[PDB]
């Protein structure tokens, strides 16, 4: 809130009579979508591995709604613009287990895979 | 506890800009903005 | 009567000069209250 | 390879005190409540030596 409203991007300052005049350019949403999000994702393994998103959300790509729990295919989106993409080691991090995380048994991301090559 | 010295001495107390309903609405806005409210990096998403 | 007139006009000038400084103080502290609402009620501050 | 903790400490579980350097089993605790747990990739990062 210190540099204007919204999400601050850039600011400029000019001279004014008796002082300084400031223009804060901020990012402002106009339309939005309602997305279904996960807190994190688990492995059902031993020892169990869990991931959480970096700067964004694990979402469903709900363009074709009313699907099943194996059709719970999860994607990553950034927090400021809805555009789903595959979950990788670039946009997730390993965390300790939490009871709110969804337990996945099929369609696993590559960070959540039992690594046998 | 009235201020009757207004009408004798010649000054006036002006009422505030908002009424108690609007101040109550402001603090309920503050109370309801606590859970969630841009869970992540920016300020553009709102998680419930 | 002109003694009372000149003394009362000087007293009103002192009252006006007091109210100007109090209004300016209150408008600075309203800006501080806005910072407190934005950084403590609606976020987690990183300021110790 | 060298690791450091994330938001916490590498501590001894020193309820059983007076051990040797071979019996230095290290654990992780978070910095606001003492509860030792195993060191993993979820509470450590790689650092330069
Ligand atoms: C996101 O979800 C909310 C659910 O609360 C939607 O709000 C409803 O929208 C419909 C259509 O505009 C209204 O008839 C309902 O009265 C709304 N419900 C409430 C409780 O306000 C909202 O429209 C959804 N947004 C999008 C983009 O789909
Ligand atoms: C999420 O669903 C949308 C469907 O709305 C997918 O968008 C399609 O993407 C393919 C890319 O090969 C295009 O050929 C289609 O024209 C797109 N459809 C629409 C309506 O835009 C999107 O690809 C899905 N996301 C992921 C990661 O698979
Ligand atoms: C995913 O599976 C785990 C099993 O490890 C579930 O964790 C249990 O959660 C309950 C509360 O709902 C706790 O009382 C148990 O102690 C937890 N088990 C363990 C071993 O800690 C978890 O609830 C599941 N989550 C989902 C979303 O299905
Ligand atoms: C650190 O040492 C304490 C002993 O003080 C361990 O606590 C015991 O844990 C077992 C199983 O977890 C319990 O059955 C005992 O009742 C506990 N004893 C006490 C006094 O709390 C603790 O498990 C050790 N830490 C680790 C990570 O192994």
């Amino acid at each position: 809130g210190f540099c204007g409203t919204g999400t601050h991007i850039v600011s400029f300052a000019i001279n004014a009579p008796n002082g300084l005049y400031f223009f804060h350019v901020g990012y402002q949403p106009t339309s939005h979508v309602n997305a279904t999000a996960a807190y994190g994702l688990c492995n059902t393994e031993n020892p169990q591995k869990c991931i959480a998103p970096i700067d964004g959300y694990f979402v469903l790509n709900q363009t074709t709604s009313t699907v099943a729990d194996s059709d719970q295919q999860w994607y990553y989106t950034g927090s400021s613009f809805f555009h789903p993409e595959p979950i990788t080691e670039a946009n997730s991090k390993y965390v300790s287990m939490d009871v709110k995380f969804e337990n996945l048994t099929n369609r696993l991301p590559p960070p959540l895979l039992s690594n046998s090559t | 506890d009235l201020i009757c010295a207004q009408y004798v001495a010649g000054y006036k107390v002006l009422p505030p800009l908002y009424d108690p309903y609007m101040e109550a609405a402001y603090t309920s806005s503050l109370l309801g903005s606590i859970a969630g409210a841009s869970w992540t990096a920016g300020l553009s998403s709102f998680a419930a | 009567i002109d003694r009372l007139i000149n003394g009362r006009l000087t007293s009103l000038n002192a009252f006006v000069a007091q109210q100007l400084v109090r209004t300016e103080a209150a408008a600075r502290s309203a800006q501080l209250a806005q910072d407190k609402v934005n950084e403590c009620v609606k976020s987690q501050s990183k300021r110790n």
